[PDB]
Parts: structure tokens; sequence; C-alpha cells
RNA sequence: GGUAACCGUAGGGGAACCUGCGGUUGGAUCACCUCC
RNA sequence: GUCUCGUAGAGGGGGGUAGAAUUCCAGGUGUAGCGGUGAAAUGCGUAGAGAUCUGGAGGAAUACCGGUGGCGAAGGCGGCCCCCUGGACGAAGACUGACGCUCAGGUGCGAAAGCGUGGGGAGCAAACAGGAUUAGAUACCCUGGUAGUCCACGCCGUAAACGAUGUCGACUUGGAGGUUGUGCCCUUGAGGCGUGGCUUCCGGAGCUAACGCGUUAAGUCGACCGCCUGGGGAGUACGGCCGCA
């Protein structure tokens, strides 16, 4: 079930961790759209945010790294 | 260009800020874009996708001038000499 | 002149003059009438994955409206000085100012 | 000699061979065995029975250091190699965590082609 | 997945790679080539929809 | 959740063709009493 | 056609930067094998390999998101960020007043392979060397490995470059979905009525020899351009032009 269309956010943020941690699998892979039901544009902005936060070492590439 | 550049350029050739559609102001805008953009390709050799837009603007300017040629030669010549257009 | 978002990252033993970095950088931005909308200090923080065999480093964030020349001067200063390990620069569509969720 | 008692192990799980190595946490190799170190060749080696006998064979080398708890990473897509760690568990080694590391290149160097 | 679990021993738990990982990796990657002739592979996935 | 063939091009060679790189689906063949 | 406000997007260049991985180098541990096939063998092996750890050099493409999704006239475009910049669409309102469509010659762009001069070289890999095997056949299989694949400045201008469907208009019942804008309603939290673009699939009338197409036509019409006149010889011979070849 979707969240962004329900809450009516205009732009989704990349600094906050709580929202986008829900949309990653345990292994660091981004969850596909069809699993979660989020709309396509918001999924695209999600992925943009995942890369943007992952650059800053706020979110891991994959769970292999210690 | 930019909003202030367009706002200042429309008045130099058009009417009381509401016309912005005449042939004179149109050719002024296109020629401003061409004169500004020629410095881009002076360095970026490999680009060929914006060249299509450049040639489209040049063709539009040429078509406008050929229309003005039949329409009124006096304003045609005044525009070309005051803008610096060879023909 | 347009909006920008900037963060950078500081080596732990070099943290003692981080106020110096903030002072110098803010002076640089205001040197050309540049307007700062937000400054945050996140303190010492753990890393998701190590950088330069380092498990922790210092965090600083700011959000400014400033001209291109000052943005380049900043980015050159960060790439030249080794005291910063990573940097980020963005554009924004509007002058966002409200509270960041990172400290909420 | 030198007591470890909480050792770590690595297993390689290629299609053609299996290599087992026991590590003293920090990189250090103490004992190892391979599926080919007992005269095995050909189809007798492809099945995971060769891997299991190699795994039990590592024991007589490992028990000199007195290790009780064991840690292991598996690497390789070889069929039936996941059953190898059960042999070390039955050997008396207290397994507490089995991780997996398969090296996935992020579409890097181009892969060659197999036989048609 | 770091496999750390409670006291029960050898509860398998290795089976769930179905959801975490695409089973084709290391067979379509690091050897041979793939991704050619894509359209026929995708079309059959929905041509069977019937009522 | 079986298989191929045809293009463009470069190197090698004849019952007959091979591979290297990119592309397409047009992804399968037959309808022969006098005797060999 | 122009202007005001916005939206989406692997549109194109230039420069940085990050993680994963194949190599090579240096130093520890450690022992007799490693590699590859159905077997194998060639090949790597103890003046010290693979396996494991740390550190370092260099190259290429950016897992995951990732889809019968998006952009572009076409070829084709996929990590992230900065700079430059082409095009499309929506909302109302204003302005120019036929400025238009097509286009012989002409000019430009044009996947990969291939040449010319200079760099770089991880992986892959025509030719070529070795081993092996079936089948007189080599080829397929496995070790190595040169051009090339990468980057600079130019040539070449060819493909099943295909949607096998030239471009531009107006007109003719329906249905299902995708992607992206936006009006009306107190939005009685993600919801209801309506209107625009671009797209994937059923199917009516009509058309076609049939397969089928079917508002994104191969339906009913108009404007212009290109092309075809039985098969092989043959897209070949002789000329001209282009090209260093």
């Amino acid at each position: 079930f979707c969240r962004f269309t329900a809450e009516g956010v205009q732009e989704i943020d990349y600094k906050d961790i709580a929202t986008l941690k829900n949309y990653i699998t345990e292994s660091g892979k981004i969850v596909p759209s069809r699993i979660t039901g989020t709309r396509a544009k918001y999924q695209r902005q999600l992925a943009r945010a995942i890369k943007r936060a992952r650059y800053l070492s706020l979110l891991p590439y994959t769970d292999r790294h210690q | 260009l930019s909003t202030e550049a367009t706002a200042k350029i429309v008045s130099e050739f058009g009417r009381d800020a509401n016309d912005t559609g005449s042939t004179e102001v149109q050719v002024a805008l296109l020629t401003a874009q061409i004169n500004h953009l020629q410095g881009h390709f002076a360095e970026h050799k490999k680009d060929h996708h914006s060249r299509r837009g450049l040639l489209r603007m040049v063709s539009q300017r040429r078509k406008l001038l050929d229309y003005l040629k039949r329409k009124d030669v006096a304003r045609y010549t005044q525009l070309i000499e005051r803008l610096g257009l060879r023909r | 002149m347009r909006h920008y978002e900037i963060v950078f990252m500081v080596h732990p033993d070099q943290s003692e003059q981080v106020p110096g970095m903030i002072e110098r950088y803010t002076a640089a931005i205001t040197g050309a009438e540049g307007k700062i909308h937000r400054l945050e200090d996140w303190g010492r923080r753990q890393l998701a994955y190590p950088i330069n065999k380092l498990h922790k480093a210092h965090y600083v964030l700011m959000n400014v409206e400033a001209p291109q020349e000052v943005i380049d001067e900043l980015e050159t200063t960060f790439r030249f000085n080794d005291a910063v390990i990573r940097s980020m620069v963005m554009r924004t569509k509007h002058a966002v100012t409200e509270a960041s969720p990172m400290v909420k | 000699r030198k007591q470890v008692s909480d050792g770590v192990a690595h297993i390689h799980a290629s299609f053609n061979n299996t290599i087992v190595t026991i590590t003293d946490r920090q990189g250090n190799a103490l004992g190892w065995a391979t599926a080919g170190g007992s005269g095995f060749r050909g189809s007798r080696k492809s099945t995971p029975f060769a891997a299991q006998v190699a795994a039990e064979r590592c024991a007589d080398a490992v028990k000199e250091y007195g290790i009780k708890n064991l840690e292991v990473m598996v690497k390789g897509p070889g069929p039936g190699r996941e059953s190898t760690i059960r042999a070390l568990n039955a050997a008396g080694f207290r397994i507490t965590n089995i991780t997996d590391v398969t090296p996935i290149p992020h579409n890097g160097c181009r892969p060659p082609k197999k036989r048609r | 997945i770091k496999v750390r679990e409670n006291e029960p021993f050898d509860v398998a738990l290795r089976r769930f790679k179905r959801s975490c990982e695409k089973a084709g990796v290391l067979a379509e990657v690091r050897r041979r080539e793939f991704y050619e002739k894509p359209t026929t592979e995708r079309k059959r996935a929905k041509a069977s929809a019937v009522k």
C-alpha cells in the first residue's frame, strides 16, 4: 500500500532516513515498484533519493560491507 | 536568454509591452539567441543535437525575413541595418 | 543567483577547527551578498560503510542562495583541502527553510 | 601451539572444485583441505560427497588448535555445496553463524561465453 | 543476510533465497551472454490472461 | 520452462563453410508406380 | 508562429566523483596442489602457487531500481553531482495576420565492423601457436594471445538502418490498460464528475487474395516527393563521381 499519494507530498526528501529505509530490502537492494504499490513517478524519485543518500554513506550499498 | 533580457528586448522593437508577437520582435529574439549561442559551439565540437535547433532558428529567421521582404521593404531594410544582418 | 544545498565530511582528529571551517566558509558566501538559509551541525556520527579505513567522521550541512562564482570557489576549496573527505552540491527549485527531519 | 577457540572458515564452491580454509579471524590460515587432495578426479569429484569428505578431512588439521566455536562464509554457485557445513557441525565444531559471500560484479568486466 | 538465530540448531533456513535473490544470478552473469531477443521473453508473461 | 536462419563487416579456406562485433524475426520442411 | 507561469524526461556535450568486481604488484599465514573437460591433455606448480588478509597501481561498465516505462527526426541514449544547452506538453490571457505543406538537385546527422597519426591497455577477443576429439571436417572443446574493443583529430556513409508501412492535413461506432499535465467538489484522510498530450492490447463499419489493419489504419478523401514493370545472369561488366584503402 502506498504512502506518498495518501499524504500528498509534493517533493520527497533524501536526508530523512525513516521513509526510505522502509523501501529497501534487507540486502541493500531497492524494492521494485509492483511489490509495494507506489506510483511510478514517486518510485523514480525514491530511487534518485536512494542513490543520493547512498553517496553520502548514510545508507549502505549492500550488507556485505563491514 | 532570460526573463529580464526578453522583457528589455521586446520593447526595443515592438509596442507597449503587450505585443511581443510582431515580426520585428520575433526576429530580434531569434537573432539574440543565435548571437549568444554561437560561442557555445566555438568550444563544444562534438555536439550535434542542439545544432538541429540552431538550424531551425536560422530557418525561422530566414522565413520571417523573406516574408517581410514582400510585406514592406522600408521596415525590412531598417530592421536589417539596425540589427546587423547581411541580407 | 540560485539555491544550493551543500554538505561535507570532516576527519575526526581534525574536528577541533570545524567552527573555523564554518566561519571561513560562511564569510566566503556572504562576501558576495550570498544568503544562507540554514546551518546544521550533526556532530560525530557513525558511517554506513568505511571511508579511508574510517568508521566515523564529522557532519556539516547548509542551504544557501548564492552566485555561481562563489559556488565554484567553495567547490575548489573542498577539492584542494584534504581535511574534507566528501562533498555534495545540489540545486533546489525554491528557498526551502522549514525544519529538517534529520533533527526532528 | 596457539589456541584460537573461536575460529573462522572459508569455503569455495566452484563448479569443479571445493576449497576449505580455517582462519584465525585476522586473515590467518591454519589448516585447509581440497576435494582433489585425496586422489579424487573426474565425475567422482563433482558430486558434493567429495566436498563433504574434504570437509571432514580438515578436522585432523584443525583440532590441534582447540577450536570450539566456528564461523563460516560460503562462496560459489556449485550445486549441493551448502551441505558441507553440516559435516563440520557433525565434526564437533560449534557453528554459530553461516554467512554467504558471492561476488556480484556491478556489470563490470565482460563475461566470456561457454561452449555452444 | 547474516544468519544469526536462536538456540535451535540446523533449522535449515537457507531456503528463502527465492524472495531475496533472483535465482538466475551467476548463471546469466559472469559467464555467457544474455538480454538479447527481449520482446518475445516479455510478451509470453501476459499473453495467457484469459476469462 | 527445446532447438535456427538471414543481414552489415574483417580475417582464414571449398562435397560444404568457419569464427570475431553489431542487428532482425521473415524461429520448418515435404506432396516424383513401369528399372536403380 | 511569439510572450507570461510551470511539468516530466537514459535528450547532447565538458569536468569531477563513489561503490562492486576481474587483473597485476608488495608484505604476512600456510602446504601440494591449481586450472579445465565427459574424460582429458597442453598450461600454472615449492629461489615458495592457488586459498586467506592488509595495502597499492591501472582500465572498462555502471548491479540493485529496471518496466512490452521515458527521451530523440533517425542512428541510439542507464551510477551520482556541477556547468553549458536542443526539443515536447499543460493552464488561461494577449500579440503578429497566411508568415503554410511538400521538396528534384544540395547540405547535415548517421549502429557496428574498417583505415590514417598519437596515446592507454583490466576484461573480452577475428587471425595465429599448442593440446585434445569427433566425422574423411579442419570447425566445434580447452589453454595462450595479435589487431580490435577505450581515448584524441579526421575518412569511410554501409545494415532485416524494419513498424518490412514517406511527409502534412480534415472526417468516420466501441472496450481495456499504461505514462504525464490539469479544471469543478467543504477532499465528509489515499476519493468523486471533466478535459488535454504520448503510448500497449481486444474489436464494430470499411478495406485486403488471405494473414490481418482497424481514430497511432493497411477505412473515406486531398498536396507533394521517392520507387516498381516475369525469374536467373545482377545490384554484376564498362565508364563518371566519391574514398588514403
